[PDB]
């Protein structure tokens, strides 16, 4: 449907699946990383009703259905619900065939390595994609943002990556990798809102509170002030609409979930936090490198739209941070949506040609070809 | 043995568009079977004969 | 002290 083998792109998360083709400007279309099953037994016959379902058809007819993710913290567990995930993505929304098209998936650089290997062997062997290349999300969200040097804080539902790069190369040794993400802050919300008389403990509970977070919830410049109004005065609530006429409201526990971010003991985590693991990339680089890394800290991935995020990540770091010295947030309307806007120009460079691993060298090599040819 | 090149790779594209209009028919299948499904949600309930025993008596 | 790969191919190719 394209006048050009272009590249497909598909930024696979734990959250949702953003695809589309390189050289746009924005995916054709977004699903939930969900493959549903029903948890009844059917009693009308002649009804339809699948075994599965896939994306957006197992959100819309979740109210009998458990859902599961197959990608957990980053890493796909299960490839056989991505098979359908990614055959929906490419022949029922974009309509499109990757047999006839090079794809770009994404992943973090410490990200276990059978996410990459089994992402190259589905795309190779069940869609036999004519090539392949799995990228970086730093480096993703690096173009996308118009930089070549700054810290790629990518806070996503997944994991945060949190690494250093320096004139487009990596600087491993100071990448503060944490175990603390955008799923945690759900699940801390989930929690929260049980204490409020609302419980949600169920797969269509989960998908509400995931709902809920998106339009409510926030993490401010100041929690401690914050929170000593809204722990005092019902002001500082915000409604929510559930699917069957239910009203829920907000108060402290609107901050309070995503304030684990900056205060991750709140959910039983050993951490620091991500401004202090945002501080530690710099700080581990180079002293000729520190400066250009304070001066370009740059915000990706999820939660990166919770209000006060991008003020208080500056706040948070520049009083970590020497004085003289300016220190600089970079938090674009592009945020979280930079991996997939950095596969569309990485897929579309000239000079990427030479990294795309085509279905030559993966049938001499096997899948095993990603971690000689991709990074 | 050109032509014996020719009739490995050309055996082999032949079939593979037999495969390839396998399932274009697989998929007529099965997008023709939801399609099934829709219009018979619309045109079963009307798949009967009524109202004959109704008054001939 | 002592798959679906291959049956395609071997449709293709034979």
């Amino acid at each position: 449907d394209e006048d050009e083998t272009t590249a497909l792109v598909c930024d696979n998360g734990s959250g949702l699946v953003k695809a589309g083709f390189a050289g746009d400007d924005a995916p054709r279309a977004v699903f939930p990383s969900i493959v549903g099953r029903p948890r009844h037994q059917g009693v009308m016959v002649g009804m339809g009703q699948k075994d599965s379902y896939v994306g957006d058809e197992a959100q819309s007819k979740r109210g009998i259905l458990t859902l599961k993710y197959p990608i957990e913290h980053g890493i796909i567990t299960n490839w056989d619900d991505m098979e359908k995930i990614w055959h929906h993505t490419f022949y029922n929304e974009l309509r499109v065939a990757p047999e006839e098209h090079p794809t770009l998936l994404t992943e973090a650089p410490l990200n276990p390595k059978a996410n990459r290997e089994k992402m190259t062997q589905i795309m190779f062997e069940t869609f036999n994609v004519p090539a392949m290349y799995v990228a970086i999300q730093a480096v993703l969200s690096l173009y996308a943002s118009g930089r070549t040097t700054g810290i790629v804080l990518d806070s996503g539902d997944g994991v945060t990556h949190n690494v250093p790069i320096y004139e487009g190369y990596a600087l491993p040794h100071a990448i503060m990798r944490l175990d603390l993400a955008g799923r945690d802050l759900t699940d801390y919300l989930m929690k929260i809102l049980t204490e409020r008389g609302y419980s949600f403990v169920t797969t269509a509970e989960r998908e509400i509170v995931r709902d809920i977070k998106e339009k409510l919830c926030y993490v401010a410049l100041d929690f401690e002030n914050e929170m000593a109004t809204a722990a005092s005065s019902s002001s500082l609530e915000k409604s929510y609409e559930l699917p069957d006429g239910q009203v829920i409201t907000i108060g402290n526990e609107r901050f309070r979930c995503p304030e684990t971010l900056f205060q991750p003991s709140f959910i039983g985590m050993e951490s620091a936090g991500i401004h202090e693991t945002t501080y530690n990339s710099i700080m581990k680089c180079d002293i000729d490198i520190r400066k250009d890394l304070y001066a370009n800290n740059v915000m990706s991935g999820g939660t990166t739209m919770y209000p006060g995020i991008a003020d208080r990540m500056q706040k948070e770091i520049t009083a970590l941070a020497p004085s003289t010295m300016k220190i600089k947030i970079i938090a674009p309307p592009e945020r979280k949506y930079s991996v997939w806007i950095g596969g569309s120009i990485l897929a579309s460079l000239s000079t990427f040609q030479q990294m795309w691993i085509t279905k030559q060298e993966y049938d001499e090599a096997g899948p095993s070809i990603v971690h000689r040819k991709c990074f | 043995r050109q032509l014996h090149a020719r009739v490995d790779k050309v055996d082999e594209e032949r079939y593979d568009i037999e495969a390839k209009v396998t399932k274009n028919i697989t998929e007529i299948a099965d997008l023709t079977q939801k399609i099934f499904d829709l219009r018979g949600k619309f045109k079963r309930p009307t798949l009967r004969r009524v109202r004959i025993s109704a008054d001939a008596m | 002290q002592n798959g679906k790969r291959q049956t395609e191919r071997e449709k293709k190719k034979k």
